[PDB]
């Protein structure tokens, strides 16, 4: 098993909108590959 | 409270809660973006508006995603661009291709874009990648060039299994990457 | 496998996750369908299409849905015309308003029109709802004319709770609904 | 405490399309009633 890990503080509320949407982006250029999502789960809570 | 969550774990060839962009499409189980082709791009992002903060209350949301992904490269060592799990506005479309992703315009700020994206960078762009040329992983903040990165050891064809989770209570995004090997 | 799920315990003014046709829209923490006017019809549904069934394996979901409404009727022995909680295609428009709650158009079976709805029909239509005149609680499946019903004495401006499940082992719907008193 | 019980067999493979939207509706005719909802929870799992 190799395994890797990144943190950063950002502060969201001053970046992105209240309502966004999510995804997954992927490119090539002069070169490429192919890229691909086998499974996904998402949540999240925002209290009142 | 507000809350919002999915799973997938096979996809189907009509993802009807999925919203596809440029060559973003199912097949064979799975959400392909691009194929080994020149110069595209692909993305997919989920059909419901998620609800990140409040600005009357000033309450902002915890958050959690899991994903594995794979990047098949016919030459393992001649591969681009990279792949990235982003949060942008409700009607975003995609952005600069090839090394920016598709989701980013410039290495300079751009507070217009509104735009957080975790990335996997598998090809070195002079311009604002890491110097020491390695692949890696990234937090990007309206801009290409990451706010931190991480260096990565790109697997051809094996399964990578991230956890990217934010934290409300203290502002802090992580990111985890494993291989099975 | 597949998973969709939401909570909203009160309402926002801008409730992007909901999109709505008629009167519907968001105010002082609620969720209004309709006002108390005549012949209108308001609406409210769920952003993202949910997966129901697979024709590939034949697999049928489980789903619960909970919620709290009230009706507040500006008299106390002319209400109409009710309320329902419906499940319908992606693409849906109101239907026919009035007694047929903006979710069928006639008391025939029409296997076009691809919906199930849980009523809470607060008026009497002899045509086709139950001859005791009850107000009442029916489960309906292409057509207004319910498969099945139950009387329920409506609680003028209460909160009523309601759970519908939906059991795909034995295809099985229930429906409950609760007052405090 | 006041609870109203229904249940019935519907073949939802047999009346709804593979993927559905669900929302809520409210209506009035000559006569009329205001409808809101004050609360709203979903979940729902297809397992293939
Ligand atoms: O072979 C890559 C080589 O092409 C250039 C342009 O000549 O960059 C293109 O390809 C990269 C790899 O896909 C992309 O990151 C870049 O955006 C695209 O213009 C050179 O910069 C690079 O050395
Ligand atoms: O006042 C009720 C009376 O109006 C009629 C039409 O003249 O029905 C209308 O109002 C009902 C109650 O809101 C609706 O259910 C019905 O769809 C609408 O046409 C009469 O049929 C009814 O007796
Ligand atoms: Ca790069
Ligand atoms: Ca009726
Ligand atoms: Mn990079
Ligand atoms: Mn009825």
């Amino acid at each position: 098993v190799t395994s890797y890990t990144l943190s950063d503080v950002v502060s969201l509320k001053d970046v992105v909108p209240e309502w966004v949407r999510i995804g997954f982006s992927a490119t090539t250029g002069a070169e490429y590959a192919a890229h691909e999502v086998l499974s996904w789960s998402f949540h999240s809570e925002l209290s009142g | 409270t507000e809350t919002t969550s999915f799973l997938i774990t096979k996809f189907s060839p009509d993802q009807q809660n999925l919203i596809f962009q440029g060559d973003g499409y199912t097949t064979k189980e799975k959400l392909t973006l691009t194929k080994a082709v020149k110069n595209t791009v692909g993305r997919a992002l989920y059909s419901s508006p998620i609800h990140i903060w409040d600005r009357e209350t000033g309450n902002v949301a915890n958050f959690v995603t899991s994903f594995t992904f794979v990047i098949n490269a016919p030459n393992s060592y001649n591969v681009a661009d990279g792949f990235t799990f982003f949060i942008a506005p409700v009607d975003t479309k995609p952005q600069t291709g090839g090394g920016y992703l598709g989701v980013f315009n410039s290495a300079e700020y751009d507070k217009t874009t509104q735009t957080v994206a975790v990335e996997f960078d598998t090809f070195y762009n002079a311009a604002w990648d890491p110097s020491n040329r390695d692949r890696h992983i990234g937090i990007d903040v309206n801009s290409i060039k990451s706010v931190n990165t991480k260096s990565w050891k790109l697997q051809n064809g094996e399964e990578a299994n991230v956890v990217i989770a934010f934290n409300a209570a203290t502002n802090v995004l992580t990111v985890s990457l494993t291989y099975p090997n």
